[PDB]
RNA sequence: AAUUUAUUAAUGCAAACAGUACCAAACCUGCAUUAAAAAUUUCGGUUGGGGCGAC
RNA sequence: CCUGUUUACCAAAAACAUCACCUCUAGCAUCACCAGUAUUAGAGGCACCGCCUGCCCAGUGACACAUGUUUAACGGCCGCGG
RNA sequence: CUCCGCAUAAGCCUGCGUCAGAUUAAAAUGAACUGACAAUUAACAGCCCAAUAUCUACAAUCAACCAACAAGUCAUUAU
RNA sequence: GCUACCUAAGAACAGCUAAAAGAGCACACCCGUCUAUGUAGCAAAAUAGUGGGAAGAUUUAUAGGUAGAGGCGACAAACCUA
RNA sequence: GCUAAACCUAGCCCCAAACCCACUCCACCUUACUACCAGACAACCUUAGCCAAACCAUUUACCCAAAUAAAGUAUAGGCGAUA
């Protein structure tokens, strides 16, 4: 995602008015392209056993490319949402008892 | 522009087809190639470059009889009318081809080589080394895209792991499979390169327009350049 | 091998259908009720239309195999 | 040097132009192979002319006549004159229902008729 | 002369008369709304005031969005509010150097998603941002159902919404006809986005698609006057009998 | 001549993608580099006319 | 060289083209080149034929890239004293 | 005198036919200008064709000898 | 709709010599060498005579195509509605 | 004494107010104003430059939703012109 910034200042418009743009306000400068930043992991819950982790209902911070391409379509892993954790929390609770 | 190509016929026939000239212009209507315009009108005769094309109801090696070797205004070589079974088609004639000869078109690769006769079509793995060839193809069933011009001829250098090493008329080597069909011998009109145009008007009959009168200064591209023969071109995937 | 007939002379592929025809339970809004084309509405799908009556000047013979006098054994005339 | 403010007609243009343009006359057939024209008897308008024998009316009317006022005919005026009397009679008789509206004169559809009202398929 | 109304108000004057005036209310409200989209190609200030370093005074600050051009091929996919940036730049980031035209385009991918409410897979073109937004909503159905119109920025994404909302209101049993329990469980997860069918059938439609719809709801052959006069007659005769 | 590479092409990195410690075809996008082909703008003064010389 | 072409409206020529000769580039198909395939096509120079086309790769350029190669590529091809 | 002439195509569109005239040509009989009236009549020409599949190697030149290249403008059948 | 080049399908070229011809003489036709005239003209490029070519790289009617940061060009910085 | 001279209407301009918006029949996107036959082409994309800067190369006001005032102030700017 390309994130840019204007060279020139834009005069304040006011409360309830739109700013007045000029030909000089089209000049931008690249601030950051998010496609060149460190990747982040994807928190998921495993519905079935996997080579990386064979425990069901286990949390795994796998790469985004692994979960989206293979795990999520196949259904092996579900999104680690507040509601899904509860469903798998019960199963873990039963084993403790 | 409202330009439509004349290459619209979808069925093969030996009947001369009427084609329209381009004048060096593309579909936009602007000139894309200079020096093209006019010339005597010409009718196109479809050429079947797939020698081994068994008929719909037939399979395996077949033989055809040569009917007529005639002049073709769309190419430098001469074409031959051959008839096998119930059909007729045009092909590229060889140096020595007459009306009455019987040509062979086979795809059989025997353990041993075969005595090569001019005009016959065999695979590359069924011919001895050093045999002149023409109308070779990159892969099987692709159709002959090389060594089509008058007098041109290749040669078979060696066979390795179901692959044949071909030498092109440009003294460059090309590698293909041994199941690719080629025709034995040279192409007709061996003395085509020895023709004399004689007068400027004869080039206007061939659809060639005079060069520009503007004077250009040569650059570094000009001058003799002794560089090595490029590597062998291989169409075999390993 | 070399096929005869350049693609530029062949009939162009029909335009790709709109993505509203892929969503189940959703009726697309087309210009069929306007009786004329507009760019900002979906292209409708009309059913095969038949004249319903005979007209010699606009007759279409049936397929070959449907002809009564049809034989698998060919006759060379 | 062309007259762009003059009525375009079949008299203008080359041979192909002058033959393709007409004057407003309706067609009565089609062209077949060989430029042979085929006339359709059903496409030619047939004049329905009546017998004028013993007809009292004449092109003009005598001036010794009253100056009656104009009462343009309306749909409601035509309903009360022709349709209403038959309905009132059946209403008094005690046998009236919507199903029999076709018997009173109402037309549910126009299809299957020679002279349809909308879209009309006949000439004045 | 002068116009009675300003020209920028002419578009809203067309919604007061004609067939547009007969359109539903909730749909007309969703048109005049001009809610701000979510920033994508620029960072917001975060606050309303700042201290200018030069003079050290509490100055006001405003977020000015950057014009985004959405090509027509963006309405057949899910770009996540991304688009082309048509602007200028200074060579070598030097104001004294000449100014050039620069276009920033997004990186597109052809992925395949699955909807649980529709039970069908789509091969849509997306960006990396769309993939992240679907992971924050925990599915494609939530993304399509949570994200508003000005952030979806896609006609296909708004047609999916209408498709989903119609099944949450009609409770369509076509979803897994042979699995009633499974079907019921799916509608119990997206129950927070349920909207009445009457209001969920106008979602995403443009002004040109809605007018055509409303026109079809009003299209009906005129009633013959033969029936109207009969009603007046019979009704009139009955009143006459009472006086007698 | 000064300024520039938007455009085009090539190359590299990143992005995207997979497979059995090694490593992933191209297309697309972004950031750089090198060419190609072009674009914008200018071409000072004095001077027993101007130019040359000289200042 | 020749027939030919050009400044419609001040130049028809020794200028351009041209048969011939030479250099450079390209190993391939479904809109030009081409429904063609190196005896081909395209970019250019010179100008039929006849006798010839000599020396130079330092510099610039191009190619190859490790030296290096190349002038029918841009271009060049001495002086003093007796 | 004969630089032509007649016709077709193209283009133009009533633009020297009758009556009348104060208009007009160097010319107060003529008229291409004005007003009114009339006029070009199809056989020439233009305006064409049911579908699907299928067929169509062998120039022209008095087309026969003969000789060529620049390799050419003409055809069907089945249901 | 001029002109430059191109596309489609058409048309024209007596007679003589040689009969092979981008051959010669020479009409039609195309061009425009030299001279006079004309210079608000008959004409915003003409007239008369004299000339070049005239079976070919010829001339020509019709419809269509290439559009100005461009096209086309046997390069005259030509021509693209005086 | 000729040629001429002379005229006062036609309507028009700037505001205010008010939003605006057809029709007899027939014909008209093909060569528009053409009664009558197998189709599927489809819309969106930063204005630039003159000029000013006494050249020019960054830059150079252009209604954008309330008159006034804050104020030509903060601020921007080959920190120049100017905004
Ligand atoms: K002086
Ligand atoms: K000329
Ligand atoms: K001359
Ligand atoms: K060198
Ligand atoms: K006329
Ligand atoms: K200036
Ligand atoms: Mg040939
Ligand atoms: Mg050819
Ligand atoms: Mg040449
Ligand atoms: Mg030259
Ligand atoms: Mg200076
Ligand atoms: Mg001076
Ligand atoms: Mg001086
Ligand atoms: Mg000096
Ligand atoms: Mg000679
Ligand atoms: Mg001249
Ligand atoms: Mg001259
Ligand atoms: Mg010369
Ligand atoms: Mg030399
Ligand atoms: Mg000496
Ligand atoms: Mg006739
Ligand atoms: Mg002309
Ligand atoms: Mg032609
Ligand atoms: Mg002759
Ligand atoms: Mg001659
Ligand atoms: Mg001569
Ligand atoms: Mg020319
Ligand atoms: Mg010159
Ligand atoms: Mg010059
Ligand atoms: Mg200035």
């Amino acid at each position: 995602t390309v994130i840019v910034e204007r060279w020139w200042k834009v005069p304040l418009a006011g409360e309830g008015r739109k700013p007045r743009l000029h030909r000089r306000h089209r000049v931008y400068k690249l601030v950051e392209d998010t496609k060149h930043r460190p990747k982040e992991n994807l928190e998921l819950i495993l519905t079935q056993s996997v080579e990386n982790v064979g425990v069901r209902g286990d949390l795994v911070s796998v790469k985004k490319s692994l979960g989206r391409n293979r795990l999520l379509p196949q259904g092996l892993a579900v999104y680690a949402s507040p509601e899904n954790k509860k469903l798998f929390e019960e199963e873990k609770l039963l084993r403790q008892e | 522009a409202n330009f439509v190509s004349w290459k619209s016929r979808t069925k093969y026939t030996i009947t001369p087809v009427k084609m329209r000239k381009s004048g060096g212009r593309d579909h936009t209507g602007r000139i894309r190639v200079h020096g093209i315009g006019g010339g005597h009108k010409q009718r196109y005769r479809m050429i079947d470059f797939l020698r081994f094309r068994p008929e719909e109801t037939k399979s395996g090696p077949f033989e055809e009889k040569v009917i007529q070797v005639r002049y073709d205004p769309c190419r430098s070589a001469d074409i031959a009318l051959v008839a096998g079974g119930s059909r007729k088609r045009w092909i590229i004639a060889t140096e020595n081809m007459q009306a009455g000869d019987t040509i062979l078109n086979s795809n059989h690769i025997g353990r041993m080589a075969v005595a090569a006769r001019e005009g016959d079509a065999h695979p590359l793995g069924a011919l001895p080394v050093g045999t002149l060839i023409n109308n070779v193809e990159s892969e099987p069933g692709r159709g002959a895209q090389y060594i089509r011009a008058a007098g041109t001829c290749g040669v078979l250098l060696r066979k390795v792991n179901g692959t044949a090493i071909i030498q092109l008329p440009s003294k460059r080597q090309m590698q293909v499979l041994e199941t690719c069909v080629a025709t034995v011998g040279r192409v007709s009109n061996v003395d085509h390169n020895k023709r004399v145009i004689g007068k400027a008007g004869r080039n206007r009959w061939l659809g060639k327009r005079p060069n520009s009168g503007r004077w250009h200064r040569k650059g570094g591209w000009a001058g003799r350049k002794i560089r090595p023969l490029p590597p062998m071109k291989s169409y075999v995937k390993l | 091998a070399y096929e005869w007939g350049v693609r530029s002379t062949r009939k162009s592929e029909p335009p790709p259908l709109d993505r509203v025809y892929e969503i189940p339970g959703l009726e697309p809004i087309t210009f069929a009720g306007k009786m004329h084309f507009v760019p900002w509405l979906a292209r409708p799908i009309f059913p095969p239309w038949d004249r319903g009556y005979k007209d010699p000047r606009f007759y279409r013979s049936p397929p070959l195999h449907e002809h009564p006098l049809y034989k698998d054994q060919a006759c060379y005339i | 040097g062309a007259d762009r403010m003059s009525k375009w007609t079949s008299k203008r243009g080359p041979r192909s132009f002058r033959g393709r343009k007409g004057r407003g006359a309706k067609g009565i057939g089609f062209l077949t192979s060989g430029w042979r024209f085929v006339q359709i008897k059903e496409m030619v308008p047939e004049f329905v002319v009546p017998d004028l024998t013993g007809f009292k009316l004449k092109p003009y009317v005598s001036y010794l006549a009253p100056e009656s006022e104009e009462t343009p005919l309306t749909a409601a005026q035509l309903f009360s004159e022709a349709v209403a009397p038959a309905i009132e009679k059946d209403f008094k008789d005690g046998t009236f229902d919507p199903d029999n509206l076709e018997k009173y004169g109402f037309e549910p559809t126009q299809e299957g008729k020679l002279f349809q009202l909308y879209p009309r398929n006949f000439l004045r | 002369p002068l116009h009675k109304y300003p020209v920028w108000l002419w578009k809203r004057l067309q919604l007061r008369e004609g067939i547009c005036s007969r359109l539903p209310g909730h749909y007309l409200r969703s048109l005049e709304e001009e809610r701000t989209p979510t920033p994508v190609h620029y960072r917001p200030h975060g606050a309303k005031f700042k201290i200018n370093p030069k003079n050290g005074q509490r100055e006001r600050v405003e977020d000015v969005p950057i014009p985004i051009y959405f090509p027509p091929e963006s309405q057949r996919g899910l770009w996540g509010g991304e688009g082309w940036i048509l602007g200028q730049i200074y060579a070598n980031n030097d104001k004294l150097s000449k100014r050039l035209k620069k276009v920033w385009k997004p990186q597109l991918f052809e992925r395949e998603f699955y909807s649980e409410i529709l039970d069908k897979k789509f091969t849509v073109t997306v960006t990396m941002r769309t993939l992240d937004l679907i992971d924050e909503a925990y599915g494609l159905d939530f993304y399509i159902l949570k994200t508003p119109k000005e952030d979806l920025c896609s006609k296909f994404g708004m047609d999916l919404k209408r498709g989903m909302l119609l099944r949450l209101a009609r409770q369509d049993p076509q979803l897994h006809p042979e699995d009633p329990e499974r079907r019921a469980a799916i509608y119990d997860k997206y129950k927070e986005f349920a909207i009445p069918e009457e209001e969920a059938e106008w979602v995403g439609l443009t002004l040109e698609e809605a007018i055509e719809k409303q026109r079809l709801l009003e299209e009906k052959d005129p009633v013959p006057l033969f029936k109207i006069y009969v009603a007046e007659l019979i009704q009139q005769l009955q009143q006459q009998a009472l006086s007698e």
